[PDB]
RNA sequence: AAAUCUUUCUCAC
RNA sequence: GUGAGUAAAUUUGG
């Protein structure tokens, strides 16, 4: 029982009748309406389901017992009540916005309130902190995208070949012959075989980054789509050989060399080696019974694998096609070449694209638009955006970023803006 | 006794938070969506099922006609606004037999902002996607409580002073607030 | 070929980076830059500017939102088992359910006006009390965030306590509210179209605009300037305790608990970083870290640089720029005049993820592009041919389908390539009608549902009378009488589970 | 062995 | 820490 609720109980039950003129609801606040020689257990009582009816707060259970019928009053001006007939008569009546007492406020002030205000001063507080000299000048120019590019070559280097950026072009080897060749190199590198499939062991790691280079440009990329589709395939299908219409690629789950009692099976997490062939000419050429071929393996995670076999290679050109200015020939080092130069490389690029995993093409991309849409730069620090070396790691990402940046250096050599 | 066990030290919980532990979360597969409808043959049997059963049924539509010349302008939002039920026809909804779920979600007012640069010279509203080619799209508050017999009422008379009775015109039961 | 574009390009058109790499490292080098900030040698975390022009909502009746405190997504819950904390990972759901047991409360309201109404630290909710509820609530477990374009180094966000979590979306409502009161831009949910127009609108007046960036924007905001804006809203003993949590915030990182005293962790308090500077200043328009402004002289420029500093904003200077001729928000390029910047902008290929949910994807992309003027119909019509030739060749084995229907997509057995306008214009045979991006459910999401969807569960609650709130208090027992009451009228009907309603029909009878 | 703290399956005691 | 076995990803994508 509390007196704040009284005027509430009043304007709940106007004019409300139950029989014939006899009010419904008889309120407890009011001795008239009140109901002598009974104990009052509700702000009202009910007389057609013989019940109490009582109003609490959001979060404000009152002292009733568990028969009343509790209306609760939220605060955003909704109503609740497990009857839905006196919800309804609450909704309809409350209408008149009437703040009753009591109600939580979001600037309530707990009892704890300087203590803890004492406690938060007592604490560490941040120092001020130097003021930044910004310097607006001019964008980059081909000067420093030239610079970027030429300290990236230096620093990390070519390969000899382009690895399994060549698995984009026919390897010149029929499908028995491309299976003959797989299964012999999976046989050399001395892989387990069980179950009719292909496994590669592993003790120790080194816990080394693998030798980070650029890879060149192979001339073009026929088998994009069909390579893109043999990962997805493989995503799943480790351990045996999977054929294309003109490739194939083997790969191999690798797992944990425990000892007597070893994994047997890929679980979720198992990382795959992709083996694919390419003509031959490089170190990694491999033999077998005249048959040759260049053996190129890429270590995948399986969100790796799921990400890369995922991509739409030929809508992504077309899209790209769509609204695109004359792209140059370049040479196996992504470097403008109008002599010698093929345009087709610039496939080979997508196929890059597509194949790197961490898609810092698409940085790139974000900084060159910003780049064209600038008028204006921070002088030292714009130029500081092109620099992702040390955000990726590995020979794919990095090739990416180099070509990314090629890229924008042949925009600005051919087509200045 | 779930409820002893998920609420241990409660008796009470409110809608919300029950609604919250019958979620039936869905777990994220391991495979890609390719591998998925492949395994078990599920999507080639979802789709022969579909053809030989589902499709028949289709309420066909019919196809659009109204167009008119539109010219390119400046990028705006449309605005789709659908009104949501109000509570008398959500309730003759719900007693129909209608879940319940699904008109509480249809109380909510849906709006929808798409972004065009295409106008007419009436400013019509064009469908998803054809804004290029201009194809258009063109007292007392008696409450019902319910639509059902609530066993002891008073029967509605001539001139209900403000109580809640039944109505024989329309089988609901009237509230007569005011 | 980005690069070669005539017009804006992100490079958005395949998708974004993976990597399952831990989180470790990014919330170890996060935690290590709020540190450096923290002394004061790497950028600014002090607030200076005045919070006076801010409306003090203290007499607005405190209101919780039910719906964000119950969710699948993750949360840290915090246990003593011999003195010694212990953070493990859970549902909210279930860590609000856990929270609710330990301080026996009907609902969160009841606990949040128990907390605000003690009259001690250590006066007891239940099995815990307000000094045991801070304490546990300024423990945080990190998570590798979502894979975003244009980030190839992953980033981590922390998963906090539910008391931390309840504390957090009420001050977040009520700052949203004063937000949408200061400003008409944020009305209710603004996207990125609509907040680059209201842009271009506001800095038409003016020559440069100032697209910028705000660097280390979540290890700058400090728990001071959260509870000065707090304060200057009017937050309460709400707003102290909530600074207090993240005062003394500490992150689980591997197995070893780390002091984080500098900055916010991850976006929590977006509106209250917001509503600083949009307090300090009505020159910007600002959504958290991205905002755009405008100026005319140097002079102006050098001001609106001194309000960022002043506003804990830090300038980025790596990604921002002044332009004249164009202005960008929330990676939405338009012209000065309100046109939508030439070129493919922020079009995003659709990757391969099944038959036709592909289709009905690359419809909705193409339909948006066309309704714009990213692209021309007929190359919209090309580009749907194209994916549909590649869908073709990529799901047409007998692993997909076994059918030679002519009405079939050349995908699934048959030889129709539908084109785009008769697809759009409901030209086309009622089996396209999935595929249309306003139809109905692909058979391929259908399916996926299924397997998703395939634990001594309680009584199922569900088709619900719409005039029940979700806020009734409800026992085992009410809920089977409410089971058996709904079985027995839908019974009285004679008719089986509920038939599912759908507002389309319905409208059209 | 590699895009290197990741490639970490199950059962019983 | 010790021992043993080898439901889940191959079935089924050119
Ligand atoms: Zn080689």
């Amino acid at each position: 029982m509390d007196s704040r609720f009284a005027q509430l109980t009043g304007v709940f039950c106007d004019d409300f009748t139950y029989s014939e003129g006899s009010r419904r609801f008889l309120s407890s606040y009011s001795t008239v309406e009140r109901r002598p020689g009974v104990p009052v257990e509700g702000d009202c009582y009910d007389c057609l389901k013989n019940k109490w009816i009582a109003f609490e707060l959001e979060g404000q259970p009152r002292k009733f017992p568990k028969a009343t019928v509790r209306c609760i009053l939220n605060n955003d001006a909704t109503y609740v009540c497990s009857e839905q007939e006196y919800q309804q008569i609450c909704k309809v009546q409350f209408k008149d916005y009437l703040e009753i007492d009591g109600v939580v406020k979001v600037g309530h002030k707990a009892s704890y309130d300087a203590e803890l205000r004492e406690r938060l001063l007592e604490l560490p507080h941040p120092k001020s902190g130097p003021k930044p000299r910004i310097e607006w000048v001019a964008p980059p120019r081909l000067a420093d995208i030239s610079k970027e590019t030429a300290e990236l070559k230096r620093q990390y280097g070519f390969f000899e070949c382009s690895k399994f950026l060549a698995c984009g072009e026919e390897c010149g080897l029929d499908q028995e012959a491309r299976e003959l060749i797989l299964n012999e190199y999976a046989r050399d590198r001395e892989f387990e075989f069980r179950n009719g499939g292909w496994i590669q062991r592993y003790t120790v790691a080194s816990h080394k980054p693998a030798t980070q280079k650029i890879l060149p440009l192979p001339a073009s990329a026929p088998l994009a789509r069909e390579l893109l589709m043999l990962i997805a395939r493989s995503t799943t299908q480790a351990g045996k050989v999977l054929h294309s219409d003109n490739t194939s690629i083997l790969a191999v789950p690798v797992m944990r060399d425990s000892g007597k009692h070893s994994k047997r099976r890929p679980t979720a997490s198992t990382h795959h080696l992709v083996v694919g062939l390419s003509k031959p000419g490089c170190e990694h050429d491999f033999e077998f019974d005249g048959y040759r071929a260049a053996v190129h393996v890429m270590h995948l995670d399986p969100k790796q694998s799921a990400n890369i076999g995922e991509q739409d290679f030929v809508s992504t050109r077309e899209i790209y096609k769509l609204d695109m200015l004359e792209l140059p020939p370049i040479s196996r080092k992504g470097d403008l070449d109008r002599a010698s130069g093929l345009e087709t490389r610039w496939d080979v690029i997508l196929l890059l694209e597509c194949l790197d995993s961490t898609r810092v093409s698409q940085a790139v991309a974000q900084h060159f638009n910003r780049h064209r849409l600038a008028l204006s730069v921070c002088k030292d620090e714009f130029r500081k955006g092109y620099q992702l070396a040390s955000e990726i790691r590995g020979t794919i990402p990095l090739s990416s970023l180099y070509y990314s940046l090629c890229a924008v250096r042949l925009r600005m050599t051919v087509h200045p803006f | 006794s779930q409820f002893g066990k998920s609420f241990k030290g409660r008796t009470e919980v409110t809608i919300t938070e029950y609604r919250s532990h019958t979620v039936k979360d869905v777990h994220r597969s391991l495979l890609t969506a390719d591998k998925s409808l492949r395994k078990s043959f599920c999507f080639r049997n979802a789709l022969n099922q579909f053809l030989d059963k589902d499709l028949p049924l289709l309420p066909i539509r019919p196809k659009l006609e109204s167009r008119v010349a539109v010219k390119k302008s400046k990028l705006r939002s449309q605005l789709s606004f659908r009104p949501g039920l109000t509570q008398e026809e959500a309730i003759d909804l719900y007693n129909k037999g209608y879940d319940g779920d699904s008109v509480s979600g249809a109380l909510q007012d849906r709006v929808v902002n798409e972004p065009v640069a295409y106008s007419s010279a009436d400013n019509d509203k064009f469908h998803r996607g054809l804004a290029a080619l201009g194809y258009t799209l063109a007292k007392a508050k008696v409450t019902v409580l319910s639509r059902s017999k609530w066993m002891g009422y008073e029967d509605l008379p001539q001139k209900p002073p403000n109580g809640t009775f039944y109505c024989r015109k329309r089988k609901a039961m009237l509230l007569i607030s005011c | 070929m980005w690069a070669f574009q005539e017009g804006v390009c992100k490079g958005n058109l395949l998708s974004g980076p993976t990597s399952m790499k831990a989180p470790d490292s990014a919330a170890r080098e996060s935690i290590d830059r709020a540190s450096e900030i923290m002394t004061g040698k790497s950028y600014n975390a002090v607030h200076t500017g005045d919070l006076s022009k801010l409306p003090n909502q203290g007499e607005s009746p405190l209101r919780i939102v039910d719906s964000d405190l119950y969710s699948e997504r993750s949360c840290c819950w915090v246990i003593e088992k011999e003195g010694r904390v212990v953070c493990k990972s859970t549902t909210l759901t279930r860590g609000m359910t856990s929270l609710l047991n330990t301080t026996k409360c009907s609902s969160p309201s009841e606990l949040i006006c128990k907390v605000l109404t003690v009259e001690s630290l250590s006066e007891k909710i239940g099995d815990t009390s307000v000094e045991e509820l801070l304490s546990h609530g300024r423990y945080f477990k990190c998570a590798l965030r979502d894979q975003e374009r244009g980030k190839p180094k992953s980033r981590a966000i922390f998963l906090s306590h539910p008391f931390f979590r309840l504390l957090s979306s009420v001050v977040e409502t009520h700052a949203r509210s004063v937000l949408s009161k200061v400003s008409a831009v944020y009305t209710a949910t603004a996207s990125a179209e609509q907040r680059a127009m209201m842009a271009a609108q506001v800095v038409e007046s003016r020559k440069h605009v100032l697209n910028g960036d705000c660097t280390k924007y979540n290890e700058a905001i400090d728990a001071d300037t959260l509870l000065k804006v707090w304060d200057a809203i009017g937050m309460g003993s709400i707003g102290v305790m909530l600074a207090y949590m993240v005062r003394r915030k500490c992150v689980l990182i591997k197995d070893t608990l780390v002091e984080c005293p500098g900055g916010m962790l991850m976006g929590m308090f977006n509106a209250t970083a917001t509503l600083a500077l949009q307090g300090t200043t009505d020159r910007f328009l600002s959504f958290s870290d991205d905002f755009i402004t405008s100026f005319n002289s140097p002079a102006e420029l050098r001001e609106i640089e001194d309000l960022l500093f002043a506003s804990c904003h830090n300038l980025s200077l790596k990604k921002s720029y002044i332009s004249v001729a164009s202005l960008e928000i929330n990676s939405c390029t338009l012209t000065r005049d309100g046109d939508l910047a030439t070129g493919l902008g922020c079009t995003a290929g659709v990757p391969f993820r099944g038959p036709l949910v592909t289709l009905k994807q690359t419809a909705a992309m193409l339909s948006g592009a066309v309704d714009s003027g990213v692209m021309p119909f007929h190359s919209a019509e090309r580009l749907f041919q194209i994916k549909q030739q590649e869908c073709a060749y990529r799901y047409n084995n007998p692993t997909y389908t076994t059918r030679n229907e002519d009405f079939l997509p050349t995908c699934l057995g048959g030889k129709t390539v539908i084109s785009f306008q008769s697809l759009l214009t409901w030209d086309c045979h009622p089996f396209w009608y999935q595929v249309h991006p306003d139809g109905p459910d692909t058979i391929d999401q259908k399916v996926l549902s299924v397997l998703a969807s395939k634990r001594t569960r309680l009584e199922a609650l569900s088709d619900l009378d719409p005039l029940v709130p979700h806020r009734l208090l409800v026992s085992e027992s009410d809920v089977s009488k409410i089971r058996a009451a709904r079985q027995a009228h839908l019974k009285s009907l004679g008719l089986e589970q509920p038939t599912n309603f759908n507002y389309a029909i319905y409208k059209a009878v």
